[PDB]
């Protein structure tokens, strides 16, 4: 349930800062690593999208008038970073809401059924929701085709 | 699963299993060729 | 299984002249036809099946 | 390797002439006479027949892979 | 690898217009007609027919680039006339001449075949 960021390093003990913002001491063995959400989504008071590595201001919450850089994000929590803050090694945590702004067709064999390339046959190398890349069996070229002009050839 | 190969000497089809060494069951030749694909091959006649 | 590769054969087939004298005015361009692959309104089918069993 | 279907230059069909041309030569026609007999008037078509090398026979000398 | 498809020389791309008209502002009564997916065939016959018109002061055409499929026709007329009118009348004259030629060729073929 609780995920934190290690803010201080010592010989024996650890001082890991959890989401709630308090400081709890743990050992090396007990604490196990967790991967970082390189991509995620959240919500804010302004109702605007917020991603990591964005400068934000804590206009409300545990801290007031505080500026930091996001390093990790949680469903309802986010970890801010700084260099001017003595307390907690410059890293604190505040709520996300309180923060404010400051493929199935790939590899199949298709027949182009409409348009100037009608009749040609190829293998789909890449398909978005609307358009596909088809390597043509006969021309040494890969072309982009609207997916509405394709029919998969069945065995 | 079958994986049919053609012998280079006697032209005999014969089954081969991955991890099985290459050797014609008839004449013992060690060179074999894969058979043409069953995938659809279509050419413009240009 | 001939000594000529597929594109070679296809190119030669493409170059064979076909009597077109009255049909061609009737046929539609394949790109314009509503058929999905090929229909008698925009194409003519050919088949070839030859095997050499003699010396 | 095999006789081209058309003359490169004008598109006249020459792919149905090679066996006939070989026949006429063995019947003692000169190449010029044989080309005249086959109706090859322009020198482009005549080049097509005169310069052909029927390499496909040599290729047919090798045993096929599949029986 | 960079070869254009062969049909590209005569098939209009989506949204492409067959013919566009602009005014030539250097001189009065002059227009440029840009035609897409046409080449010397149409350009030359249209220009020659326009040169037959006594109210046409200038007529010429060019292909800006052989690897592109556009022709530009420039027409200047006398002030009592319009380049649009000259262009339309030239096409009508060419169609008439072709129709007559087709009729007469049919008649000549029939004569030759009978004897
Ligand atoms: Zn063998
Ligand atoms: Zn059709
Ligand atoms: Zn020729």
């Amino acid at each position: 349930q609780t995920v934190g960021v290690i803010v201080r390093l010592e010989r024996e003990t650890f001082q890991v800062l959890n989401m709630y913002g308090k400081v709890v001491t743990v050992r090396h063995q007990a604490v196990t690593r967790k991967k970082d959400n390189r991509f995620a989504v959240a919500l804010d008071s302004e109702q605007n999208n917020i991603h990591v590595k964005d400068i934000v201001k804590v206009i409300d919450g545990p801290h007031s008038g505080r500026e930091g850089e996001i390093r990790h994000l949680f469903r309802s929590f986010a970890f801010l970073h700084c260099k001017k803050l003595v307390e907690n090694g410059g890293m604190f945590v505040c709520k996300t809401r309180h923060l404010v702004l400051a493929n199935e067709l790939i590899g199949q064999t298709v027949r182009i059924s409409q348009g100037p390339y009608k009749g040609y046959i190829g293998v789909v190398k890449d398909a978005t929701e609307s358009t596909a890349r088809v390597e043509l069996h006969s021309t040494c070229q890969t072309i982009s085709v609207d997916r509405q002009r394709l029919t998969t050839v069945g065995s | 699963q079958p994986m049919i190969y053609i012998c280079g000497e006697c032209h005999t089809e014969n089954e081969i299993k991955s991890r099985d060494p290459i050797r014609c069951r008839e004449c013992g030749y060690r060179i074999m060729y894969k058979k043409r694909t069953k995938r659809l091959v279509v050419f413009d006649a240009r | 299984s001939s000594v000529l590769h597929d594109e070679f054969i296809a190119h030669r087939l493409g170059l064979i002249p076909l009597t077109s004298d009255d049909i061609v005015d009737k046929l539609q361009y394949s790109r314009d036809c509503t058929c999905e692959e090929f229909c008698p309104e925009c194409s003519v089918e050919f088949t070839l099946d030859v095997r050499c069993n003699e010396d | 390797m095999i006789i081209p279907v058309r003359c490169f230059t004008c598109g006249k069909i020459v792919g149905n002439k090679w066996e006939a041309y070989l026949g006429l030569l063995q019947a003692e026609y000169t190449e010029g006479d044989a080309l005249d007999a086959l109706g090859l008037k322009r020198y482009c078509c005549r080049r097509m027949l005169l310069a052909h090398v029927d390499l496909i026979e040599k290729l047919l000398n090798y045993a096929p892979l599949e029986k | 690898m960079n070869a254009p498809p062969a049909f590209e020389s005569f098939l209009l791309f989506e949204g492409e217009k067959k013919i566009t008209i602009n005014k030539d502002t250097k001189v009065p009564n002059a227009c440029l007609f840009t035609i897409n997916k046409e080449d010397h065939t149409l350009g030359n016959i249209i220009k020659s027919q326009l040169l037959k018109d006594p109210q046409v002061l200038f007529a010429g055409y060019k292909v800006p680039h052989p690897l592109e499929h556009k022709i530009i026709i420039r027409v200047q007329t006398t002030p009592d006339y319009s380049p649009q009118e000259a262009f339309t009348n030239a096409i009508t004259d060419l169609i008439s001449e072709l129709s007559l030629l087709e009729e007469r060729f049919r008649v000549a073929i029939k004569d030759k075949q009978e004897g």
